[PDB]
């Protein structure tokens, strides 16, 4: 997972 | 028209339809995690989602959690509201829900390796960077998420967090 967003 | 349900990986269309929708609003909403993985979690048979929805079927935001009972608490995998539906206080109106629905569970915390760029939103919900619970109980359960922050929630036993 990489955590990133939006 | 906002309602609110708990999803469950039953092998109903009617689930899968709502979880499906569900799965393409948090890969949207985080680029970065690979739809696949999205996918291996949220149609996981011990993660269950409680979802956002408009006219009862149109999905605009959720999340996705797994819940260890015998460690009385709960890790939130995803979270996301649609783009256009952002900023309303419909992701703090889940979180009070998701909130009134562990407290019925029994469920004493939430954790979550919260994104980066969403650390204020969790903050403004309860969550802290302190470690409280005893940390036998997650360590070694929970996944850790690269561009996230581990933060974690009391849930208040008795106080109405809704209805």
């Amino acid at each position: 997972g990489g955590k990133a967003p939006r | 028209l906002l309602d609110f349900d708990i999803l469950t990986n039953d092998g109903t269309h009617r689930n899968m339809k709502l979880l499906i929708d569900l799965k393409n609003i948090f890969s949207r909403q985080l680029p970065k995690m690979p739809k696949e993985y999205i996918v291996k979690l949220v149609f996981d048979r011990h993660h269950e989602s409680m979802v956002i929805l408009k006219n009862k079927q149109k999905v605009i935001g959720g999340i996705c959690f797994r819940q260890y009972k015998p460690q009385r608490f709960a890790e939130v995998a995803f979270l996301a509201v649609t783009a256009n539906e952002q900023v309303r206080g419909y992701g703090t109106r889940l979180m009070n829900k998701f909130k009134d629905h562990m407290q019925k569970q029994n469920i004493e915390y939430l954790l979550t390796y919260a994104d980066n760029f969403a650390i204020g939103y969790f903050k403004k919900q309860g969550f802290t960077k302190e470690h409280r619970m005893p940390q036998e109980k997650w360590k070694g359960y929970i996944k850790d998420y690269d561009g996230g922050t581990l933060m974690e929630c009391y849930i208040h036993p008795y106080v109405d967090y809704g209805r």
